[PDB]
This record gives C-alpha cells, structure tokens and sequence, in this order.
C-alpha cells in the first residue's frame, strides 16, 4: 500500500500546465478568429493592370519565402474589380520572405475569364523590401496563376508542400504557428500533445515492473544508468506502438459532421485511464526503478520530437503530392503587440513548469520517510529519559544516570541495533577558572584561556618514558561544530572508547571514575552514538552535551538527528539527478539575466526585478552544491567507517547536518516558486486589483510601522485596526479609476 | 532659508536625547521591573510557628493570631551564624529595623440619648483634631516616652487606608538576635498595643554589601473606623552610596551638562518672548514645549532635592551600633523612572521634529493638529462602562472567586480578560446565572462596539486629512 509520489508529481504538473496552455490558447484562438474575418513595402499603388478584362474575378497572393505566409486578397469595395476596372494591392501581410524570393499570385475567374494583362504593383523599397521590383505581364485566364523567383513536375511541388507543412503537420511546434484559414482550432493541438505525453507516461509506466515474464529482461539488473539496450529501448518501443491510437484521433480532429465534439471527450477520458493505471501501478515501484522510468519517458518524448514527426511530415507530403495531384496547399500594431505578449508568457510558462517540476522532485521525492525519522527521533528520545537526563544540574548523577539507563540501552541482548560504539569526550582548556560569586550565573560565559595541544597520563601530566598516553585526538577536517552556549566547541578532545562489552563497560567506568579525570575543571564532556535503523532504513545521529560554565553548576542539553545515509557512488540517485539539472537551470538563470545587463548597459541598480534574478540565481546553486557535498561526506564517512567498522567511530553528524541543510535550501526555494506563482494571479481582469493596490501600499506602510517602532514591542498596529485605513483609501481609488 | 529651523533644532534634540539616553544607560539594571515585582510578591510570606500555619491573611481569629505573633515575627532579619546575623552573607548585622505606630484616642464625641448607657466606647474616625499622647502602662523603661516626629529625623505616613500624622511611638530593635530574641518574648508576654492604633509603618535600612545600593523595605498597616484594613507593602531603591568609581563622576558631569543645557533653554526662551510674541497659547503645538521645559525643570529639582539629601545623609555612619537613617531619601527609583521618561519624550521630540524630512511617509502620521483632542469623548465614554462592569463584578462576585477581592485589581482582572487572559473556571460556578451573562454581555460590547469604533474615529481623520492633502 505504499505510495510513489513521483508519477503523482508528474502527472499533476502536466495537467496542470496543460490547464493553464488551454486557457492561454483560449483566448488567443479567440483573436485570431477576430482576426481571420511591415516585411512588403507600401509602395504606390496606382495599378491600372485590369483593361478590358470585364468579370469579378479574385486574386490570390501568396507571400512565400522562409518565414513567410500570407492570405489571399479580395475584393472589396463599389466597383471591386468590376467589368473593365482595376485594383490596388495593399493588404495586411503578416509574414514576408526578406531578400529572397518572395514571389507567389493566383488570379480565379469568379465569373468570365478576364482578357488583360496584369504585370505587377511594384513595391520597391518602403518598409523592409520583401521582394524585387520587376514584372510578370502574363495574361489573365481561367484560374490563372504565376509565381517563381523574386505546374506540374513534382519536382518543386514536394518542395513547396513541405515548406507550408513543415512547422503545421509537425504537431509539437505548431501551437506557435497556426496558419488562418485553418479548421484546426490551436486548441486541440495542446489536447493531442497532452494526450501523447500522457500515452507516453502510461506505455512506460506499465511496462516497467508491471508486466515481464518473458526473459526477465527487468529485475535484479536495474541499473538505471543509460546502457543503450536497457534505457533507450523502452522509450523507442513506447513511441512506436503509440501511434496506431494516436493518428487516428489525429485524423479525426481534421476533416466530419460532428464527431469532433465529442472527440475531446473521448480524448480526456482515455487520458484520465491512461493517468489512473499509471497511478494504481505506481504503488510497486522500488526507487531505482522510479528514476529510470522518468529517463525512459524523457527519452521516448525526445523521439516523437526528433525524428517521428520529420517521418510524418515527409510521409504526408508525399501523400498529399504524388496522389490526387493538388495543387493548392490603429488596432492592427497593437494587435500583433498582444499576439506577441501571449507567444512570451506561453514560452515563458513551459520554463517555469519544468523548473517547478524540478523542484518538487528534489524537495518532496523522498517525502515518505519524512513521517518515519519523526517517528524515530520521538522514540529515541524518550527511551533515553530525556526530560529526566535534562533535569540533572550536578556532576555527580550522571554516573548512576548512564549507570541504569545508558547502558542497558546501548549494551543488551538485542537493544535497538547499534552500528558503531559509543565515545566520551572532554575539553579543559589548561586556564583554569575560580568559583564565581554566589547568586545568578554570569550568563554570558568566562574564563577563555587558550586551547588544549597537550598530552597527559592516567590522572594527570605525569610522563616518565613516553609521551602522554591519553592524546588530544585532533580534530578533522569535517569536524561537528555544536554551538554551544558557553562557546562554540570543536571535535577536538581527549576521548574514551567506553569499552565493547557490558561487563566491560562497567569495569572502565569504575576505575576510569575512581581517578576524577574530569571533575575539576571540564570545559565539556560531550557523548554522542549512532542509531541505524533497518526498518525503515533510515540513521540516527545522537548527541548528549553537557557544559560546566562555572566549576559546581552543569548545563546540559541533547539533540537527535535522524537523515538517510546514501552514497554519491550508489549510481544515478534521484537526488544526484535533480541536483545536476538544477545546476543547468541556475546557469541558464545567470546568462539569461547576463545576457540583459550588457544589452541594457548600465545602472540596473535599484530595480527589484534586477535582483530577484540574482537570489534566485544564488539560492539554485546552494542547493544544488549543498545536496552534492552531502553525498560526498556520506561516502567518505561510510568508507572510513567500513575501512575500521570494530575500532573507529566516524562520527557521521556533518551528514546530518548536511542532510537539513540541503532540505531547508529546497523548501525555501519551493517557497519562491509558489510566491511566484500567487504573483503570477493578477492576469485576470477583476482580480488585477489586490496586488497593484499592495504594491502601491507597501511603502508608506513599511516607513510608518518603522516610525512607530523607532517611536517605542508593543502590538498597536494590529491590536485593534489601522492597515485596513489605508487599505481601503487605496483600493477603493483604485477600483474607482479601474472603472 | 526656511530649512535651518527644521535642521539645527532637529539635531540638536537628536543629540540632547542620546546624551540623556547615554546618561540612562548606567542608571539602573534591565531587572529593575523583575526585581521590584519579586520585592513585592514575596512581603507577606511570615510564618506561625512550629504548631500552626497561620500566615498573614490565615491569622485573622483568636488562636491564628496568637499562632502568628508567638515564633519567628521578628526572627526573619535576625538568623544564625555558621555577634552578626546574615542570611547569605550580603547584609550582615549592620543597623537595626524601627517601627512607626500612629493612635487616636476615643470618647471625642457625644452617644445618642437612647444609648447613653449602651455606647460608650463609641469613637469617630481619626483626624489631625484627634491626636493624643497618654501613655498606658507601668513606666518601667524608656519604651514609654513621648516625642515627637520632627526632632526624631522622621516624617509623615502617608497610608492607604488611614493618612494619619507624625505623632505616636518608635521602636528599634537590635544587632544580634540573643537580645531581640528575649526582648520580644519579654514584649509577648503582656499586651503590646491597643485597638486605637490608626496607621502602622515598618522601615528597614540594609546596606547590602554585594553591590553598593542603599535598600529601604516599607510595609503600611492602616485601620479606619468604619471597619476594614488595608494592607500593603512596597521596596525603593534608594541612592546615597552611589560614589563608588569613575561611574559616578561621568553621572556628575552628564547631570551639569543637562543642567548647563536647560539653564542654556530657557535663556534663550526669554530672550524670544520679552521681545517676540508673548503670553500666547493658542498654538496647540507649542505645549510641546512648555511640557519638554517642565520635564526638564522636575528633573532639575529632582537632581537638587537628592544632593541635599545625599549632603543630609553624610552625617549618619557615625557610631558602629546604630542603623543607616535612609527615610528621607526614598524618592530615587521614581526619579530614574521620570528621568527614563523624560528622555523618551526628549527622543520623540527629535524624532516628530526630524519626521518632516520624509516626503509622505509621515505627513500621514501627524494628524494631532486635525485630532487636537477630538477622542477624549471616547475615553470617558469607555472609561465609564468600564467602571460599571467593575462595580457590577466586584458586587456579585468578590465572596466565592478568589479573584474579584478588591477593586484595583477587578481593574486588573477585566484588562486581562481584554487582553486576552480568561479564566472562565470560577465565574460558572459563583453564579449559574448573570456569571455568565456578564461575561457575554461584556465581551460584546467590548470586542464588536467600542474597540471598533476607535478605529473608526482614526479612519476617517486619516481620510479627511488625505482629502485636505490631494486638495491643496
């Protein structure tokens, strides 16, 4: 019963984007089709071409070229290309080949076939030259047409039919570039790509681990690593027998009375079964599965966009050419301005769901064992009598206290398996300090001497041949660093290993404690264990600190922290997968954000926009770097602690430390991203208010409450109401000049 | 032009509060407030003895009482040694405690007709008109002289209950408890005072010789005649021995400056009135003014009335068996309360001047003028329904909650609720009925009605003010 959340993250960051691509494709669908009821030059257009030509015919223009597509003209006005009348060419033509040839007419007979001769309305040179300056004279007929540089040879005609289906038959990149005229919508273009990528998940998720019989091919060999015959293979046969209930709801979209109604319907239902297996068979996926899943995916979406529909394309055109033999294939700047805006933010949306994806996979993937520590840590601590180890303020109980409840935790028959013995440590500090005067204690901490560099014997400095039996055991490179009250302490000390056996254990103790080693001065003692744990595989790091900051009264504390111990040598983690791929995103961040401060030149100081970019920048990369240390240290620790598993300790806290570090970095960030995402609300017209008015309320509010608190941290602001004031004036104002 | 004004006076309030908040930093210690609060929490714990418990408010009846009085009254001062008598080694047996007892005398009035020989010992309350000075008992001793209060270096009382003045009787007790001992078990053995006695004061001098700070322990006992005592107690601070280091020296000097300071003020003041705009308060602003230079005249005499104390007190400390006389210096804590205070309101006069350099972020916030009182209509109106629900509180409760005792602190009591504070555990059970209707009936009208319309009456100032500024 237990739950994967990555096909669950996945699926719901898909749907979600394909919610917020159709409501944008909407409304831009809505405009074009307002729309469909400069590159050219607006040279003079005193054409008189139509002489003795009598009928209504129309004309067709085609702007061809790279880049280039444009509508047919008509004919619209009192005479409109009447009996024995002419025309002027000046239309509207969004797209235009540059300096290339730009070259393409059609004249259809609506009516008699027209006796003249139509050269061409020369456009020269006004706005951007999209052609040459030149004449066809080629004599007007029965759908006539001409066109060439600046019939049938199916020769060109491939050529031409894949140049205007190129970028529309591609369905991928063809929600950008939906040519007018056209019976396709945009709108089931994102419902055919989000049927596809949700086939693909559902292929992919069902042949992994669900279904294999045959030569078990998927079992003990999961290794998630790209080997060209494990990987690959899987994504290249999901994208292959997709196709046969993919082209067919294709079809049907195009081309007939009504079926393509409900065709939607159809399409979101075999969508939601396609999303429902995927999240039932979820269940049984051990996580090195759930990383190559995502990779077989990613590399099955990689083929239907790099080489399937290049097939399909030519395939169509080659349909379409070699049978059946066809042979056709104020407002307004602002308009384009709009159309614009919406290509932008549409592009700019597929970045930030990716990013957020990203994100979710890094911080909430291994979001299951997160119950379990909470579980563990409130087991470790009251098994050893938390409150009760912090209530004793002398240094002579915690002898019976370790006596009756530390030892028979740590030594037993089975007692809650170990890994690794306990150690003692101790810091003196060779300054030693007097008793204060009596009453309440200087809690600011004393007496800092120097630091401990020398060696001693049984008791104290009594040397006789050799050097000091009891040695400083000085500090690594990782270290602990514990932060303590009186001072922050170091791994440095002299330490006891505190026996291996039970027996043992309580002999050291007893002769170890008839010396008086460290009752005197004793800077700190410290006592720290480890606490692996198989059931849920997961590792404890357990400390108990204990300070004497004046000679009689001992301050103590103790704190458990509870990670999960996994090496960077492991193979192709999902931690390691997503720490890497964020490091991209925060490099195309930078020169993104690079790319616009020399373009702008300079003073993109005070600009909250030119420094958002930058936090953002520097959060991405903490994570992604602080993730990667943690698993170096886990590594290195584990094989230090493999290399002398009876004798060493190993101390694996800086894991731990790492491991909460690296957590915080990725909620933080998540964070920012749903900030954004609120932010990003204010599209809707009625509801553009509440931010705006906050923005502009925000300052005066901040300098009033720091006039107020440098007046004084007494609750007047919100004690009873004044924010609601201001609020009011300001939206109220707002909201009136709104309408 | 028209900025110097704005500027120089600005700074120079800036400067004259960090000076004031320089001299208020080694005044006195951040746990001033803790320590007075644990002073007075802890003025009532004296035991009975080894056979009863009867405290202060458990000895009341006759065995309680007696309880009380027999064991260690007067032993708590006194304690032994591992002569002297040190609790912790902090204030050794240097000095003696005294008490101040104030009487009345009876029969100063006529008994009615009908109860001529029913009332006899009919006596009114105690007045200036009622002082009297015969002494009851065998004159055996010195115990049972009379003197007065000025020639004795005393003062008033000043009670709660019972204001009375400086005539009655002083007792001092010793420097080691072998004598205190047998002279309050020779004192118990007959009666000790009379049922006359009106106000009852006890004063107590430690030197506390952990850190140089002259103590002073005052604890009020006040009868009046129509029935009831009220009693109190309450710790000061007083400063005498304050000359210790360099400390004092830099407190010396930061004090002649703010004295040169004012002395500076208030020159420059005469000079521009005598020859500028005179007699004039129809400004509402320059009140400011007038208030900032009578802070700074109280502190002035403040300053003055503790050197002479401090030059009075210099002649004490002449024998080794006497006690420190410290009842005429007792107003230091207060003073450095109102020195905090008035370095504050320095801070904020320099912070309202200095606010007119920020373009909108503070004409906002400068709405007296607009305001000039224009809220007190509030205050009284809710200052009123505040009395009533403390009358009606402390009429039917105060005999079965254990919080609603006395009125000071039904004040108290109904501010916590406010706050937040709610008890709800007694109310239900003193009355079934009108506990809680009081409670929901005065939440509601607290929490929905006048808290709300404050905020209102600010409201739409603050708009009418926004109006006046987008018109001009």
């Amino acid at each position: 019963a237990d739950v994967n959340y990555i096909v669950m993250l996945t699926c719901a960051v898909c749907l979600v984007t394909y919610m917020v691509m159709a409501a944008i494709l909407h409304k831009l669908d809505q405009l074009d089709a307002s729309r469909g009821r400069r590159f050219k030059y607006e040279i003079l257009v005193k054409t008189g071409w139509g002489r003795g030509s009598g009928t209504t015919a129309h004309v067709g223009i085609m702007l061809y070229g790279v880049d280039s597509r444009s509508g047919h003209r008509h004919l619209d006005g009192d005479r409109a290309f009447h009996r024995n009348s002419l025309d002027i060419f000046r239309i509207a033509t969004p797209h235009s080949l540059g300096s290339v040839w730009k070259i393409r007419v059609w004249h259809d007979n609506k009516g008699l076939s027209p006796a003249w001769f139509l050269q061409h309305v020369i456009v020269r040179d006004l706005q951007t030259a999209r052609s040459a300056f030149f004449l066809v004279n080629d004599w007007l007929s029965v759908e006539t047409e001409a066109n060439g540089g600046l019939l049938l040879r199916f020769r060109r005609l491939l050529v031409a039919e894949l140049q205007r289906g190129f970028f529309d038959k591609h369905i991928w990149l063809s929600i950008w570039d939906r040519p007018p005229r056209s019976r396709f919508t945009r709108i089931q273009r994102a419902t055919c790509c989000v049927l596809l990528i949700c086939l693909f998940l559902g292929a992919n998720a069902v042949w992994y681990g669900a279904v294999g019989d045959s030569a078990y091919s998927t079992g003990h060999v999961s290794r998630l690593s790209p080997l060209s015959v494990d990987t690959v293979a899987v994504g290249l046969v999901s994208s292959v027998v997709v196709y046969p209930v993919y082209l067919a709801i294709l079809f049907l979209f195009r081309m007939p009375a009504w079926c393509a109604s409900l065709a939607h319907g159809l399409s979101l239902l075999l969508v939601a079964v396609a999303v429902a297996v995927s999240g039932w068979v979820g269940a049984s996926f051990p996580p090195g599965v759930s990383v190559a899943w995502l990779l077989s995916s990613s590399a099955s979406f990689l083929a239907s966009f790099l080489g399937w529909e290049p097939l399909k394309v030519l395939l169509e055109a080659l349909y379409f050419s070699l049978v059946a033999k066809r042979l056709h294939p104020f407002l307004a700047k602002e308009e384009a301005r709009k159309v614009k805006r919406l290509h932008g933010m549409l592009r700019s949306l597929l970045v930030y769901m990716l990013f957020l994806l990203v994100t979710l996979l890094a911080s909430y993937g291994d979001a299951s064992c997160h119950g379990h520590a909470y579980r563990l840590q409130s087991a470790i601590k009251q098994e050893l009598h938390s409150r009760a180890f912090l209530a004793i303020t002398r240094s002579e109980e915690l002898w019976p206290w370790m006596a009756h409840v530390l030892l028979p935790y740590v030594h037993g028959n089975q007692s809650s398996p170990e890994l690794g013995p306990p150690r003692l440590r101790q810091v003196r500090l060779q300054e030693a300090l007097y008793p204060d005067p009596p009453g309440p204690r200087v809690h600011t901490c004393s007496a800092a001497g120097g630091f401990s560099t020398s060696d001693y014997d049984v008791g104290w400095e009594s040397p006789h041949n050799g050097s000091g039996t009891w040695a400083y055991s000085a500090p690594d490179l990782l270290g602990a660093w514990s932060w303590g009250s009186c001072a922050v302490y170091d791994s440095g000390g002299y330490v006891q290993e505190l026996g291996l056996s039970l027996e043992e254990s309580r002999d050291r103790l007893r002769f170890l404690q008839l010396h008086n080693w460290l009752d005197n001065r004793s800077r700190a003692v410290f006592l720290e264990l480890t606490r692996y744990s198989p059931a849920v595989g997961l590792h404890a790091a357990v400390t108990l600190r204990l300070e004497f900051p004046a000679a009689g009264r001992a301050l103590a504390a103790l704190s458990v922290r509870p990670f999960a111990l996994r090496r960077l040598s492991a193979g192709l983690s999902l931690p390691l997968l997503t720490s890497v791929c964020l490091l991209l995103f925060a490099v195309h961040f930078a020169v993104a954000e690079a790319r616009t401060w020399h373009r702008e030149g300079r003073w993109r100081v005070l600009r909250l926009g030119a420094w958002a970019r930058w936090l953002l920048v520097a959060l991405t990369a903490a994570t992604a770097l602080v993730r990667l240390a943690q698993l170096g240290a886990a590594d290195r620790q584990w094989t230090r602690f493999v290399r002398g598993r009876p004798r060493r300790f190993t101390s694996f806290d800086q894991v731990a430390q790492l491991s909460s570090a690296a957590r915080g970095l990725a909620a933080s960030l998540l964070f920012l991203l749903l900030v954004k995402a609120a932010q990003q609300l204010r599209f809707v017209r009625q509801w553009s208010v509440f931010g705006k008015t906050l923005c502009r309320a925000l300052p005066e509010l901040l300098g009033v409450t720091l006039g107020l608190v440098v007046l004084g941290a007494l609750r007047l602001w919100g004690a009873l109401r004044l924010g609601a004031v201001i609020l009011r004036w300001r939206y109220h104002a707002l909201r009136g000049e709104l309408y | 032009k028209y900025l110097k004004s704005v500027l120089r006076e600005l700074v120079t309030y800036l400067l004259f509060l960090i000076v004031l908040c320089i001299l208020t930093y080694g005044m006195m210690s951040s746990n001033v407030y803790y320590y007075t609060r644990m002073m007075s929490q802890l003025f009532l714990d004296t035991p009975v003895s080894k056979t009863e418990k009867t405290n202060f408010k458990t000895l009341s009846s006759m065995e309680d009482f007696w309880k009380f009085t027999e064991g260690s009254l007067l032993d708590g001062l006194y304690w032994k040694m591992q002569n002297r008598s040190f609790i912790f080694y902090e204030n050794l047996l240097l000095g003696v405690p005294r008490i101040r007892q104030l009487r009345v005398r009876n029969g100063s009035c006529s008994i009615p007709q009908d109860l001529r020989d029913e009332i006899k010992e009919c006596y009114d309350v105690y007045s200036v008109s009622s002082e009297d000075r015969a002494p009851f008992g065998p004159r055996n001793g010195t115990a049972w002289i009379y003197t007065s209060e000025k020639d004795l270096n005393g003062s008033s009382h000043w009670g709660i209950i019972a204001t009375y003045s400086g005539a009655g009787y002083y007792l001092d007790l010793s420097r080691t408890r072998e004598e205190t001992a047998a002279q309050v078990a020779s004192l118990k053995k007959n009666v000790w005072l009379d049922r006359g006695t009106r106000a009852t004061f006890i004063d107590f001098s430690v030197y506390n010789a952990n850190i140089n700070l002259f103590c002073v322990v005052r604890l009020l006992v006040e009868f009046p005649a129509t029935g009831g005592v009220i009693p109190s107690w309450q710790f000061q601070p007083l400063k005498l021995i304050r000359y210790v280091t360099t400390f004092d020296f830099f407190l010396a000097a930061c004090e002649i400056i703010f004295c040169f300071f004012i002395f500076y003020y208030v020159v420059e003041e005469i000079l521009e009135i005598r020859i500028h705009k005179l007699h004039y308060f129809r400004s509402f602003w320059n009140c400011l003014d007038v208030v900032i230079v009578v802070l700074s005249v109280v502190a002035i005499g403040i300053n003055i009335y503790r050197t002479s104390n401090v030059e009075v007190l210099l002649q004490f400390l002449e024998d080794q068996n006497t006690f420190p006389n410290f009842e005429h210096l007792a107003y230091w804590q207060i003073q450095f309360n109102n020195i905090a205070a008035v370095t504050v309101f320095f801070v904020w006069i320099k912070l309202f001047k200095f606010i007119n350099f920020n373009r909108t972020m503070s004409q906002l916030s400068t709405t007296m003028s607009r305001c000039a009182k224009d809220l007190f209509g509030f205050a009284i109106m809710f200052f009123i329904i505040f009395l009533a629900y403390a009358q009606l509180a402390y009429l039917v409760f105060g005999t079965q909650v254990d919080d609603f005792s006395t009125f000071q602190e039904c004040i108290f009591t109904q501010f916590r609720i406010i706050l937040g504070d709610i008890n709800f555990a007694e109310i239900e059970e003193a009355n079934r009925v009108l506990g809680p209707i009081y409670f929901t009936t005065f939440v509601f009208f607290m929490f929905f009605i006048l808290l709300n319309m404050f905020a209102a009456i600010i409201a739409d100032t603050y708009s009418e003010v926004k109006s006046d500024l987008a018109q001009q």
